[PDB]
């Protein structure tokens, strides 16, 4: 990203983040998702 | 973490993989302190 | 659009159950619930301590599905759902209390109560009809002879789906037809920690 | 308009139970206990599952006779043992004597007694249909019991005739909540759901669709 | 929607390339251009005869393809394009000047330029995702230097568009999906007969 | 009376600690908290889940003794108190974090810090002499050099209890003095869960 080679030239960093999505697939297909986010101290989830 | 629920339908004559990018990028909020000298190059 | 049982609100978060495959073969389901979400979440741990609550519901059905497959589902709401031993008598703990994961039909056309399902619209509904619409949205209030009891004890109504219309679909497409369920308890209450 | 509700839908008295005394015979008790039930027959048991909550008071009347029909002049005492109190015993027991069983003296040669019966339960209404444990148990709910009404012949010892009642219930100021289903299966156990393993259809089969 | 380059209108008719087959293999194209325009038109003999001109650009990238295929692509206007020959040294003219036919990118991912294809989002840019949308439309100021400068030795911007997610298809689907590209000067200037 | 410590408010349920029995040999204790309460309560519960957290405490020591009994204690709240290791080096982690059942000093007179016990008069105290008073409050407001912090990692500071004046009685009195300690955490926050 353009953000993480910029945040090279720094020490530290602080603020808040931002990430998008685009599904690339047929117009014809369904489905779903699920998109979880962890907290720094907490280890990821083993499960849905 | 992504995790699949329910499952990738089609119908018939539909290619059945699929993709997805993922874009990032930082807030109106962040800020940058100090100075460095990047170790990319 | 929304449907609203008995004309009611339940005056005074989303929890997504997993998904079950609607095979061309398979009977249906019903989930029975303030018990679906003892087991889980923050909801689960105050339905344990707590020695009565009252609450109301607001449950969402949706069924993703292609413009090729056909099928049709009735979703009701049905209130002191009690379930039967059909002869050659107890119901088992695992019928008469499924969990999270729900219970599968033994017998679809009596919806094992012994009533029929051909009048099981009486009770708050919904239609699916694959062509028509994907979602069936349904509002509950809180229903019982006593403005409180317990939550791991009683179950005040049931959550039924059923496949009255099999699923049909030409060769080539998907086998199974994922349908997926999300409860927002409204309006909850609790006493005696 | 008025003729099909709710309030005229459960109207008229019908027969809850028929019960008899027999003292004659190798049985000499000369008393009988009938616990109150509204379902004790299948036709009525099936209308008031049209609901899952009513509410409502009722109305009892004893009609008796001898055997031979004939009904000559002798005294009868009938109790009423509200929930939650003792049982006699026998003809002589001092549960007959106990002041807070309300208790009616009537002849065999009177017209028929007839009393009232409060809404009795601890709930707003009786609940028809109840799903979970209350502590075999499954739906199975002690708030609905009405109390107990024991009958005997007022004797020394051993009058020789039996006495056949039979017990007419009317209910009164009745309140229903949320319909349902009319079953379609026939009843087997008394309390239970339970219905037999061989499915019966609703409507009755004909050769072809086309007619 | 339209897209404006750096918030600037190019303030001081519609030619209509070729087509180009995309092949589920194919690596994508680049047009770098004052350049296309030289050779073709009563633009391209204004390009000749004056020694100096100064002109802005509107260019529309159109894709026809179905429901059923799907795939992606990243269209960009990137100024002062300059591209780069690998090791085992100079690009040929070919490579520098490719015409009104375009060029196919030999290296993708670094768009030939030494430069990644990550961040070639920083450029003015549209998607075009088969799904969602089939055309991308910018529109690009001048930018140079100078006021004035010429249109045979100088391209003022590159068009880039790099099929980012493969094209697939079912058997039985058109193989490759005709993608063209249409070019309207606005507010062209010239001196120097 | 109450202290209130550096004269401000802590702005932004009672635990009662099991009771430590004081006999005329003892050499003090020290509690060291944000920490007692992290094992103990639903103030326990926040202080795992929650990333970072703000709180200021109000803390009350008692000491139930007759008039025939005698002796004197200093009450103390140190901020950042740090336990040093003697010399025939570092302190076990049962010294660094004694629990909700706290820790008894091995060298009253330095406080374990290095530090002599007669200038931590500098620190808010209260002294609870058994003639006079039996009870000592103290209010601690957060201080810290950072807004947020961490419950488990970092101790904002410690209370610290010394027998100055050791216990004195005549045959036939209890041997030992009861001392209790009473914790209402004031304006907590969490965040991060």
């Amino acid at each position: 990203t353009m953000v993480g080679q910029i945040c090279r030239y720094y020490t530290q960093w602080s603020g808040s983040l931002k990430v998008t999505f685009m599904f690339t697939g047929s117009f014809m297909a369904t489905g779903k998702m699920l998109i979880a986010y962890t907290p720094p101290g907490s280890a990821q989830p083993a499960t849905r | 973490t992504i995790w699949y629920q329910t499952n990738f339908v089609v119908p018939p004559d539909t290619p059945t993989e699929a993709n997805i990018i993922a874009l990032g990028a930082a807030q109106k909020n962040f800020t940058l302190k100090l100075c460095k000298d990047t170790d990319e190059i | 659009n929304i449907v609203l049982s008995y004309g009611e609100w339940p005056e005074y978060r989303f929890y997504t159950l997993s998904t079950k495959s609607w095979k061309t073969e398979s009977t249906g389901w019903y989930w029975k619930f303030p018990d679906v979400l003892n087991d889980t979440g923050v909801f689960g741990q105050n339905a344990q301590f707590h020695y009565l609550y009252r609450s109301g519901f607001c449950m969402h059905v949706q069924c993703n599905a292609s413009k090729f497959h056909q099928g049709a589902l009735l979703v009701a709401a049905i209130p002191e759902f009690v379930i039967a031993a059909s002869s050659p008598l107890y119901p088992d703990f695992a019928h008469t209390n499924p969990g999270k994961d729900g219970q599968e039909f033994r017998d679809p056309y009596v919806l094992d109560a012994g009533i029929p399902l051909s009048q099981a619209l009486v009770f708050p509904h919904q239609w699916i009809n694959l062509r028509t619409n994907n979602c069936a949205t349904i509002i509950m209030p809180y229903v019982n002879a006593l403005p409180f009891d317990s939550a791991l004890n009683h179950s005040n109504f049931g959550l039924v789906v059923i496949p009255i219309s099999p699923l049909k679909y030409c060769n080539g497409a998907t086998t199974e037809v994922p349908v997926t369920l999300t409860i927002a308890p409204l309006n909850s209450e609790f006493s005696g920690l | 308009v008025n003729e099909a509700s709710v309030e005229h839908f459960y109207s008229r008295a019908g027969l809850v139970g028929v019960v008899e005394v027999k003292d004659s015979g190798t049985s000499l008790d000369g008393y009988t206990v009938w616990p109150i039930d509204v379902m004790g027959f299948v036709q009525q048991r099936r209308k008031l599952e049209l609901s899952t909550y009513m509410r409502f008071d009722a109305e009892f009347t004893f009609v008796s006779n001898l055997s031979n029909s004939t009904t000559p002049g002798m005294l009868l005492q009938y109790m009423y043992v509200p929930p939650g109190a003792p049982k006699p015993d026998g003809r002589k027991s001092y549960q007959w004597q106990t002041a807070t069983n309300p208790s009616v003296f009537a002849k065999l040669s009177d017209p028929p007694p007839q009393v009232s019966v409060p809404f009795m339960s601890p709930a707003t209404a009786y609940q028809w249909f109840y799903d979970g444990y209350p502590t075999l148990q499954y739906g199975q709910c002690p708030n609905n019991m009405m109390g107990h009404f024991a009958i005997r012949t007022v004797s020394e010892s051993t009058t020789g005739k039996n006495v056949h009642v039979r017990v007419y219930m009317r209910i009164k100021h009745v309140r229903a909540w949320v319909p349902r289903p009319l079953r379609s299966q026939a009843y087997m156990v008394k309390n239970y759901p339970t219905y037999s393993q061989t499915i019966t259809n609703t409507a009755t089969d004909r050769a072809s669709i086309t007619t």
